[PDB]
C-alpha cells in the first residue's frame, strides 16, 4: 500500500513531471524555451500537485534518475545534459521543487520537502 | 494456509477502512453476524508514525508494534475479537512488515521514531536490522525492489535473525488476542525465502475464540502482478493466498462495456488469473479506489460497480473481500475526524444506512443481498450458464441460486434457472420482509423455467434470486 502505487500508470502519470524539464534548466542554467519562467514555474508545479503527497517525491526521482517498469520500459531521468547546462546542476535543482520557496507541495515525509532523494 | 477460518455459514472479509475497535465490535453483532459475513480486514493497529494532516496513509509507517493507534488500545482491540468471534465474525491483521517511518517524528503511542539514525526505541531496532539505503527504481531487478527502500521508508532486513524473531512474536501476539490471520503489506518488496521462515513460526490460532484445534493464521498476501516482471505473484503461493490483482482490472474492464460480459463464461485461470484457491479477490481496495485509473470500479460509479460485486459473489472463485470506503474527494484525504486528530464514528442512520461521511458499502442492499445469495448457494458449480451472445448472460449455482446480467439491452427472457418451483424477491432490486418481497420477484415454474425481465434503464443492471429469499 502507499508506496506502492507510487509507478508510472498508476498514481504517478507516464511520463511523469513533463514540463518540469525545461523549468530546472532555465531556473538552474539560464537554458529552455523561450516562454516566461512564470509560466513553466506554474505548468510544472500544476504536474506536481496533480500527483498524491505520498508519490511526490517519487515523481521528481523518476524526473531526475528514471525508472524501469513492467514493460522493461525506462521511463524519466528527464535531465540529462543541455548546452551550458550540466545534468548534475539540474539534477541539484530538482528534489527544491516540493519546497516553500517553489510549489511548496506535502509529501510523504510530512511537510514540503524530499528527504532520501 | 490458504483457509479463511470463517465459522459455518459465513462468507466475504469487508474492509472496515479506518474503522475504531469499539465500532467493529458493534457492527460485528449488529450487521456483520445476521447478515453472515465472514470476517473484517482492520487498518494497522500497531503504532504508526503521526503525520501532519492525519492522512489515511499515516498507517504504514510503522514505529513500534504496540498495539495504540486511533483506532484504540489493547483493551478495546481485545473486546472486539472477544465481541466479534463469539459473533462468528474473525479479523484479519494489516500487517506491515517491509518498514518502518520515511522521517523522523512519534508515534500514535508517543514511541520515537529515528529514520535518520534507523533507531525504533520501542521495538527495538537499530540500524544493524536494516537493509543498507539504496532506492527501488528496477523492476526487471528483483534484488532491488526487495532491498532498496520503498519511496524512502526505512527497508527492514527480514533475513536477520533477530528481525524475525521480532516479528514473528508481533504476529503471534495478534494470535493470542484471537485473529484469524493476516494481510501482508508489500509482500513484493520481501522474499518469498524470509516470508515463509517467519509464517512457519507463527502458533496454531487461540482456540478460546472458536477456532478449530490445529486451526492454522490465514495469509492473504498483497503483490501487484499484471505481468512482465522480475519478480511474480506465483512465488508467494506456496505459503499463502495472494491478493489476485487482474481480476478488478478484468472485471472493472468488462462491466465498462471494455469486454463481451459473454466471455466471462471462461472466467477464472484461463484469464491469467492464480487459481482460485491460492486468490482473494476483490473490485478494489483502499489503494486503487484512490490511484486505480479508469478500469477500477468505485462506489463512484455504482451501477457498474454493484454489477462487479454481485458477479464476484455469485461466481465460486475465490475468497471474497468487500471495500468498505469512507467518501472524499482528494486521494490524501484522511477519515473524518476533528481538529485534535479523534477519529469521528460512523452513525447507522434509519435506513441502516451511515452517517458522517463513511459510504458503508456493506450495508449497500446489492451487496449484502449477495453475500445472503453467496452463503445460499454453497458448495455449488456454474450451471445454466446462458448468453445471448452479446451483454446478457445468466447462470444459476446448482440449484441453490440463479443470477441474470445485462450491460445492453433489456433482459425479457424465458431462461432455466434451475431452482425449485416457487414465488422468489430479487434480493439486487429489494429483499424478502415479512411475507413479501420489497422489490422485484420472480415465479419458477417446474420446469426451473422463469420469466426474467431486466431492462437497461433500471437502477440496477443484475438480478438475484436465491433458496433463502423464497416466499
Ligand atoms: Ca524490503
Ligand atoms: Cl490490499
Amino acid at each position: 500500500s502507499v508506496g506502492t502505487s507510487c509507478i508510472p500508470g498508476m498514481a504517478i502519470p507516464h511520463n511523469p513531471l513533463d514540463s518540469c524539464r525545461w523549468y530546472v534548466s532555465t531556473r538552474t542554467c539560464g537554458v529552455g524555451p523561450r516562454l516566461a519562467t512564470q509560466e513553466m514555474k506554474a505548468r510544472c508545479c500544476r504536474q506536481l500537485e496533480a500527483i498524491p503527497a505520498y508519490c511526490r517525491c517519487e515523481a521528481v526521482r523518476i524526473l531526475m534518475d528514471g525508472v524501469v517498469t513492467s514493460s522493461g520500459q525506462h521511463e524519466g531521468r528527464l535531465l540529462q545534459d543541455l548546452p551550458g547546462c550540466p545534468r548534475q546542476v539540474q539534477r541539484a535543482f530538482a528534489p527544491k521543487l516540493v519546497t516553500e520557496v517553489e510549489c511548496n507541495l506535502a509529501t510523504i515525509h510530512g511537510g514540503p520537502f524530499c528527504l532520501s532523494l | 494456509q490458504k483457509d479463511a477460518n470463517f465459522a459455518s455459514g459465513r462468507n466475504s472479509i469487508v474492509h472496515l477502512f479506518e474503522w475504531k475497535w469499539n465500532d467493529i465490535a458493534d457492527e460485528c453483532e449488529r450487521f456483520l453476524q445476521p447478515q453472515g459475513f465472514g470476517g473484517v480486514q482492520i487498518s494497522p493497529p500497531n503504532e504508526y508514525l503521526v503525520a501532519d494532516g492525519r492522512p489515511w496513509w499515516e498507517r504504514y509507517q510503522p514505529v513500534s508494534y504496540i498495539i495504540n493507534t486511533r483506532s484504540g488500545d489493547e483493551s478495546a482491540f481485545t473486546d472486539m475479537t472477544r465481541r466479534c468471534n463469539d459473533a462468528g465474525v474473525r479479523i484479519y491483521v494489516d500487517a506491515v512488515i517491509n518498514h518502518m517511518t520515511g522521517m523522523n517524528g512519534v508515534g500514535t503511542s508517543g514511541s520515537s521514531a529515528d529514520h535518520d539514525g534507523m533507531n525504533y526505541p520501542a521495538v527495538p531496532y537499530g540500524s544493524g536490522d536494516f537493509h543498507s539505503p539504496c532506492e527501488v527504481n528496477n523492476y526487471q531487478d528483483a534484488d532491488n525492489v526487495r532491498n532498496c527502500e520503498l519511496v524512502g521508508l526505512r527497508d527492514l532486513n527480514q533475513g536477520s535473525d533477530y528481525v524475525r524473531g521480532v516479528l514473528i512474536d508481533y504476529m503471534n501476539h495478534m494470535i493470542d488476542l484471537g485473529v484469524a490471520g493476516f494481510r501482508v503489506d508489500a509482500a513484493k518488496h520481501m522474499s518469498p525465502g524470509d516470508l515463509s521462515v517467519i509464517f512457519s513460526g507463527l502458533k496454531n490460532l487461540n482456540t478460546d475464540y472458536g477456532f478449530a484445534d490445529g486451526a492454522r493464521p490465514f495469509i492473504y498476501q498483497e503483490v501487484i502482478d499484471l505481468g512482465g516482471e522480475a519478480i511474480s505473484k506465483n512465488e508467494y503461493t506456496g505459503f499463502g493466498c495472494v491478493l489476485e490483482f487482474q481480476f478488478g482490472v478484468s472485471l472493472g474492464n468488462a462491466f465498462q462495456g471494455g469486454n463481451q460480459l459473454k466471455n466471462l463464461a471462461n472466467w477464472g485461470p484461463e484469464w491469467g488469473l492464480l487459481e482460485g484457491l491460492d486468490a482473494v479477490v476483490f473490485v478494489d481496495n483502499h489503494d486503487n479506489q484512490r490511484t486505480g485509473g479508469s478500469q477500477i470500479l468505485t462506489y463512484k460509479n455504482p451501477k457498474p460497480y454493484k454489477m462487479a460485486i454481485a458477479f464476484m459473489l455469485a461466481h465460486p472463485y475465490g475468497t471474497t473481500r468487500i471495500m468498505s470506503s469512507f467518501d472524499f474527494t482528494d486521494n490524501d484525504q484522511g477519515p473524518p475526524q476533528d481538529g485534535s486528530g479523534n477519529l469521528i464514528s460512523p452513525g447507522i442512520n434509519d435506513d441502516n444506512t451511515c452517517s458522517n461521511g463513511y459510504v458503508c458499502e456493506h450495508r449497500w442492499r446489492q451487496v449484502y443481498g449477495m453475500v445472503g445469495f453467496r452463503n445460499a448457494v454453497e458448495g455449488t458449480q456454474v450451471e445454466n450458464w446462458w448468453s445471448n451472445d452479446d451483454n446478457q448472460i445468466a447462470f444459476s449455482r446448482g440449484s441453490q441460486g440463479f443470477v441474470a446480467f445485462t450491460n445492453g439491452g433489456d433482459l425479457n427472457q424465458n431462461l432455466n434457472t434451475g431452482l425449485p418451483a416457487g414465488t422468489y424477491c430479487d434480493v439486487i432490486s429489494g429483499e424478502l420482509s415479512g411475507g413479501s418481497c420489497t422489490g422485484k420477484s420472480v415465479t419458477v415454474g417446474d420446469n426451473g423455467s422463469a420469466d426474467i425481465s431486466l431492462g437497461s434503464a433500471e437502477d440496477d443492471g443484475v438480478l438475484a434470486i436465491h433458496v433463502n429469499a423464497k416466499l
